RNA sequence: AGGACCGAACCGACUAAUGUCGAAAAAUUAGCGGAUGACUUGUGGCUGGGGGUGAAAGGCCAAUCAAACCGGGAGAUAGCU
RNA sequence: ACACAGGUGGUCAGGUAGAGAAUACCAAGGCGCUUGAGAGAACUCGGGUGAAGGAACUAGGCAAAAUGGUGCCGUAACUUC
RNA sequence: AAUUCCUUGUCGGGUAAGUUCCGACCUGCACGAAUGGCGUAAUGAUGGCCAGGCUGUCUCCACCCGAGACUCAGUGAAAU
RNA sequence: CGAUGUCGGCUCAUCACAUCCUGGGGCUGAAGUAGGUCCCAAGGGUAUGGCUGUUCGCCAUUUAAAGUGGUACGCGAGCUGGGUUUAGAACGUCGUGAGACAGUUCGGUCCCUAUCUGCCGUGGGCGCUGGAGAACUGAGGGGGGCUGCUCCUAGUACGAGAGGACCGGAGUGGACGCAUCACUGGUGUUCGGGUUGUCAUGCCAAUGGCACUGCCCGGUAGCUAAAUGCGGAAGAGAUAAGUGCUGAAAGCAUCUAAGCACGAAACUUGCCCCGAGAUGAGUUCUCCCUGACCCUUUAAGGGUCCUGAAGGAACGUUGAAGACGACGACGUUGAUAGGCCGGGUGUGUAAGCGCAGCGAUGCGUUGAGCUAACCGGUACUAAUGAACCGUGAGGCUUAACCU
C-alpha cells in the first residue's frame, strides 16, 4: 500500500525505466540542461547526482563503474575530466529543478532540470 | 486516574535475568504541563488540559499563543484533556512527568492506528476468499452476496464491505509496564501499541484492573 | 504445525513407520497441532513384526515438527521431519519401548514422563 | 445497468454543480522583469526570482 | 442499422 | 533512533566471538529443570547469521542421532553462555541453506585456515 | 515398406481463462491431434431447391436451411393481439 | 461495414548455439503497432515467489504445479509375437 | 451391466470412513448370439476409479511486477 | 406466458424461539456423579472428512453443542452448470413406424460500463447568524459479550462399596476480534552475487542489452501472517422463571391484596469507537476588527473612498496520510523532500596489479568492493519577496445588575 517506499513507477516496468534513466542522464550530462516532465526530473536527481559523486574521485575501477551506467564512453569521458573538478567543492545538490509550465500536447507538467553551472 | 501523552519511538525487546524476552514498546513521555483546569463552575465537570513537546514560534496562531500566554507554559504540540477521578487536583502550569506510572502495573495506550487506505472485504473484515479456480469468473475476492431476495429489498445498515481501513483511534487495554525510566523520560510497556513511530500516544492506567 | 492429512514419521519402535494425521484433538475448529498436542491418527505403513498394523485408528502425540517450537527467549528449534509417538486410545501412555531421535523441553507436562525418560537427547 | 426513468435537468444540473472550474487568482509579478507568471514557475521570457535562469 | 444476437435461450423442458 | 540505541547497547554482551557462516561452533545454553540450572551443549555448523544489534541471531544446524536439527540462537540473550568456535569453514555464501539437502560427504565443507 | 513414431510449415479445434454493446457477427492466450497420406492447398470447371450434396449431423448450399435467395400471385389468410 | 489482434497462393531465407524452416540473440532490411502524462486505493486480467501441510478444494487433480535433451545400463503383466 | 425399479440388492478388496470402482453371488422389472453374443494385443484431446511425484486447488492467503480501474489534458458512445 | 432464472454447492448473511451448549430455577422413582421432565432466558457460539450433483441420509473422528425454522424451499445485473430441462449418440422397454419412457449413460455458449432506492467510505456548499483558532461535555448510535482442560478446595460432603461433588479461587488452551513487525518467517522484478546462449562497447579483461527478473542464490526498508502483545470481564441498577419475610380479605392459612428482600450470558450501565446538521445546531479557553462620506421607497437599506486585522485559502517541498478530495509536517527565523558525509544493513574477498600453475584456475592486496526505501547529521538544490479570500465592534424584545 506504498508505506515508506520510494521510487516512481511511471506506469512502466523496470527494464524500460532503467533504460531511459541510462539515456536521460546522458542527455543531461551532454547538453548540461534538458526539458522533461516534473516527475521525471525529480527521479533523475537520484541517478545523475550519484554519477557526479562517483566522478569526484578519478580512478580505474570508477570509470568502469561509471561505464556500466549510461553505457557510453563519451559521457564517462565528459565525467571525471571537467564535471569532476567543477563539483569538487560542492557536497551534493549538483542539479536544479525549475518548473516551466505544461506540455501543449497532453498538458503534461514540464520542468527544466539542469546542473548548478553554465556561468562560462 | 489521569494519564499522560507520549510518542512512539518504535519497539525493542528487554532481556531479563532468567532469559525470557519481553517485547516492549519504547514510549517517550516528556514533561506534560497543565494548560487549563476545567471546573464544575464553568464547564460542569472536572478535568485538566495538558500539552507536551514543543513547537516553533512562527507556526503557532495568535489564538493558540494567547491561550498559552495566561497558562504560564510554552507552546507544545496539540492539546489533550484528562478527566479527574474525584481524587487528584492540579494547578495551571504544573508539570507532570513519567514517574506518575512508577506505582501502576497495567496501562492502556491510545493512538491512531496505521491507515491501510481503501481496503477490500478480505483484508478489512476477514472475509473468506472464494474459489480461485473451477470455472470462477471475475469473482475471486468479491464479497459475493450482500442481502436476501425481494422481501427485505435493501442492504441492511452495518453491512461489512470494502471501505477505509486504519487511521482510527484504537485503544489497547491492560498492557504490562516493564520499566519507568525517569531520567530518559521513557516508558516501556509489554506488547505493541497502535500507531506508527513518532505518532502521538495517549497512555493511561488500566480501567480493567 | 500438524493438520489433517499430514504425513508423520514414527519416533518409536511401535511397528508403524509412516502414518496419517486425521484429526487435531483439543478444541472445536482447531486447525494445527503443537509439539505437545494429542492428535488422532491412522496407520498407513507398518513393519511385519510390529505391535500394530496398517489401518489402525489410535491417538498420538507430536514430538518433532518441521515448523519447530519457539522458546521464550525468542529462539526456535526446527527439525527436518515431522515425527510422533503412538499412544493407546484409552490411556495416553506410549505403546513403544524405545524412542528414536531427540525431543523438546516443552514435552515435559507430567504425562509424557515415560517419553522423555526414553528419549536419547534433550 | 440501465435507468428506469430519464434524469431531469435538475439531476443533471445538480450533478454538474461540482464540475465548475477553479481560477488561479494568485499571479506573481516578477522581481526584475515584472512579468506575470505562476508561483514557483519561470516566466515566458525565462525569468525566475529575478534571475534569467534559462538564458534562451 | 443491425438487429441483435438475441438473448441466449434456456434448455426447454417437457411434461 | 538514538533512543533505541542507548536502551540496546546496555543489554548487548561485549564478549561475543567473531564467527562467519560455515564455522563449526559449540554453543552452551542455560537449561533449567525447576531447581537444576544446567548448561547443555549444542555443537553444529552455522548456516545463517543476522546481526541487527541487540536482535542479532545466528542459526546452527546440527546432525543429531538421526535427522538434522536446526536451532537459532539470540546472540545477546542471557540463555546462551559460550559461542566458542571449533572449526573455521571456507565458504563464499552468507546463507548456507543448501546444506539441508546435502547429507554425509556432500554436506561437509573445507577448512579455511587462512 | 508403413492410412508407422516424435515433432516444425500446413490442416483442425480437445481443455481452461479472457473476451460477451468484444480487437473479432466464434477470435486471442497457454497447452493440444494429424503432420507421406482416407493429407493439405492454388487455379479452372460440373452437380440446385422437394432439388443438389452429405466417412450421415436432417449438417452445407454465399454470416440465412426439417426445404436457399429475388420477383410475382399477394393488400394470401388470421374466430388472435 | 472500420486506418479491424481474423483470413490470403508461390520464391529467397544469412551469422552463433542448436538434429532442425523449432527456439534465443543478431546481419541485411523494416519498425516502436495514431491518445499521452501522473498516482501506485479496493477490485478485474497476465504473471513471479512462499513458511508448514500436500488434493484435506472441487461434480471431477478443473486450473496450476511437476516431467522433459543426448549417450549408456536396464525394463513387467499380456500379446495377433 | 451404457441394460437392475426395488437398490446405496448381498459378500470381499481398496479407504479411519467409498450411493463411485474392482471381483463375484443370480433373486436377469425389462441381456443375449450379424438391429450380432462373449473376449481381445495395440490404439483413444473417450467414460469411471486408485497409487506415486508435484504443487496457492485448499487450510489461509501474503507480498511483488506489469495492463486497466483512480486523477489531469484532447476526442468521445450504448443499451434504457 | 410483449419472460418472476429452477436444484444443489461457494461467499455473504438477517430474523423468530417451538433453546443444541453456556446461564438462572421447579419436580424427580434427584444418595453423589450422571441424568429424566418442565419454566425463564436469543448475549455469544453452534464441526472436519469418505460416498452421492444431491438437500437429506450412512459411516469415521471431534466438539460444550455440532438446534429447528422464516428470509422468491435467502442470496446467478455476487460465482459454478454437477443434477434437472434444447439440439448428437447409446442401453432396457413400448410402438409396424416416425418417436417416446419424474428408466439409465457419455457430452453440451450462464450477457449487462449502476440511473434511482439501499449499504460501505470519503468530500464540496451552506447553516449554527461579528469572524476565527483549539479543547471538550454529551443526546444518540455502533462494536464486543464464546468456552474447553488441569490444580486447590477435596478424594472432603455424599456414598455399603464403586465412585464422587456444589460453592469459591488459580493456571493453561481452542475459535473469534483488535493492534504491531521487538522475535521467526514470506514477499521484497528499486540491493549484491553465481551462471547458460547470443549481440555490442575497435580487441584481452571488465561490463551492458535481450532470452518469464533469462534461470537461480540470498536479501534492506515497508506490507504481512504462520509471529508477537491485548480483549470478552469484575461490579452496579432494574428484573424473567423461581425463592421468600410480615400479613388481612377469609379471626386460621397464604410470596401479595398494602409493604418489604433476593434472584439470570436476557434489559440499562459499566469496556472500546463515532458523535452538537443533537436545525433542540451545545459548553469552555484564546485571538482580531473600536474610519469617514452621500443617496434614501429613511429600512437588520443601497452606494463611494480609505483600510481589509486574526485566520483561512492558494503555491511549492512532502508523509509509515491518501483512489481524487481530505488529514498531518515544513517553506529559509528551515531538517519538508531530494542530494552529500558517517554509520548500520544485505550480498560476498570488487576492478587493477603482483605471484604460482602449460592451461582452466588458485593466493595476497581484501571481510574487500557495491549498497534500495533504514539511523544519525549536513542547506549543497528545490521549498520566492509577494499577491487572493476573509473586515472595520456585531439585530429586535424582555428580565436582572451599574449609571
Amino acid at each position: 500500500m506504498r508505506h515508506r517506499k520510494s521510487g516512481r513507477q511511471l506506469n512502466r516496468n523496470s527494464s524500460h525505466r532503467q533504460a531511459m534513466f541510462r539515456n536521460m542522464a546522458g542527455s543531461l550530462v551532454r547538453h548540461e540542461i534538458i526539458k522533461t516532465t516534473l516527475p521525471k526530473a525529480k527521479e533523475l536527481r537520484r541517478v545523475v547526482e550519484p554519477l557526479i559523486t562517483l566522478a569526484k574521485t578519478d580512478s580505474v575501477a570508477n570509470r568502469r563503474l561509471a561505464f556500466a551506467r549510461t553505457r557510453d564512453n563519451e559521457i564517462v569521458a565528459k565525467l571525471f575530466n571537467e564535471l569532476g573538478p567543477r563539483f569538487a567543492s560542492r557536497a551534493g545538490g549538483y542539479t536544479r529543478i525549475l518548473k516551466c509550465g505544461f506540455r501543449a500536447g497532453d498538458n503534461a507538467p514540464m520542468a527544466y532540470i539542469e546542473l548548478v553551472d553554465r556561468s562560462e | 486516574m489521569i494519564g499522560l501523552v507520549g510518542k512512539k519511538v518504535g519497539m525493542t525487546r528487554i532481556f531479563t535475568e532468567d532469559g525470557v524476552s519481553i517485547p516492549v514498546t519504547v514510549i517517550e513521555v516528556e514533561a506534560n504541563r497543565v494548560t487549563q483546569v476545567k471546573d464544575l463552575a464553568n464547564d460542569g465537570y472536572r478535568a485538566i488540559q495538558v500539552t507536551t513537546g514543543a513547537k516553533k514560534a512562527n507556526r503557532v496562531t495568535k489564538p493558540e499563543a494567547g491561550h498559552f500566554a495566561k497558562a504560564g507554559v510554552e507552546a507544545g504540540r496539540g492539546l489533550w484533556e484528562f478527566r479527574l477521578a474525584e481524587g487528584e487536583e492540579f494547578t495551571v502550569g504544573q508539570s507532570i512527568s513519567v514517574e506518575l506510572f512508577a506505582d501502576v502495573k497495567k496501562v492502556d495506550v491510545t493512538g491512531t492506528s496505521k491507515g491501510k487506505g481503501f481496503a477490500g472485504t478480505v483484508k478489512r473484515w476477514n472475509f473468506r476468499t472464494q474459489d480461485a479456480t473451477h470455472g470462477n469468473s471475475l469473482s475471486h475476492r468479491v464479497p459475493g452476496s450482500i442481502g436476501q431476495n425481494q422481501t427485505p429489498g435493501k442492504v441492511f445498515k452495518g453491512k461489512k464491505m470494502a471501505g477505509q481501513m486504519g487511521n482510527e483511534r484504537v485503544t489497547v487495554q491492560s498492557l504490562d509496564v516493564v520499566r519507568v525510566d525517569a531520567e530518559r523520560n521513557l516508558l516501556l510497556v509489554k506488547g505493541a501499541v497502535p500507531g506508527a513511530t513518532g505518532s502521538d500516544l495517549i497512555v493511561k492506567p488500566a480501567v480493567k484492573a | 504445525m500438524i493438520q489433517e492429512q499430514t504425513m508423520l514419521n514414527v519416533a518409536d519402535n511401535s511397528g508403524a513407520r509412516r502414518v496419517m494425521c486425521i484429526k487435531v484433538l483439543g478444541g472445536s475448529h482447531r486447525r494445527y497441532a503443537g509439539v505437545g498436542d494429542i492428535i488422532k491418527i491412522t496407520i498407513k505403513e507398518a513393519i511385519p513384526r510390529g505391535k500394530v498394523k496398517k489401518g489402525d485408528v489410535l491417538k498420538a502425540v507430536v514430538v518433532r515438527t518441521k515448523k519447530g517450537v519457539r522458546r521464550p527467549d525468542g529462539s526456535v528449534i526446527r527439525f527436518d521431519g515431522n515425527a510422533c509417538v503412538l499412544l493407546n486410545n484409552n490411556s495416553e501412555q506410549p505403546i513403544g519401548t524405545r524412542i528414536f531421535g531427540p525431543v523438546t523441553r516443552e514435552l515435559r507436562s507430567e504425562k509424557f514422563m515415560k517419553i522423555i525418560s526414553l528419549a536419547p537427547e534433550v | 445497468a440501465v435507468q428506469q426513468n430519464k434524469p431531469t435537468r435538475s439531476k443533471r444540473g445538480m450533478r454538474r454543480s461540482h464540475d465548475a472550474l477553479t481560477a488561479v487568482t494568485s499571479l506573481s509579478v516578477d522581481k526584475t522583469s515584472g512579468e506575470k507568471h505562476l508561483r514557483h514557475h519561470i516566466t515566458a521570457d525565462g525569468y525566475y526570482r529575478g534571475r534569467k535562469v534559462i538564458a534562451k | 442499422p443491425r438487429p441483435r444476437p438475441r438473448p441466449r435461450p434456456r434448455p426447454r423442458p417437457r411434461p | 533512533s538514538n533512543i533505541i540505541k542507548q536502551l540496546e547497547q546496555e543489554q548487548m554482551k561485549q564478549d561475543v566471538p567473531s564467527f562467519r557462516p560455515g564455522d563449526t561452533v559449540e554453543v552452551k545454553v542455560w537449561v533449567v529443570e525447576g531447581s537444576k540450572k544446567r548448561l547443555q551443549a549444542f555443537e553444529g555448523v552455522v548456516i545463517a547469521i543476522r546481526n541487527r544489534g541487540l536482535h542479532s541471531a545466528f542459526t546452527v544446524r546440527k546432525i543429531s542421532n538421526g535427522e538434522g536439527v536446526e536451532r537459532v540462537f539470540q546472540t545477546h540473550s542471557p540463555v546462551v553462555d559460550s559461542i566458542s568456535v571449533k572449526r573455521r569453514g571456507a565458504v563464499r555464501k552468507a546463507k548456507l541453506y543448501y546444506l539441508r539437502e546435502r547429507t554425509g560427504k556432500a554436506a561437509r565443507i573445507k577448512e579455511r585456515l587462512n
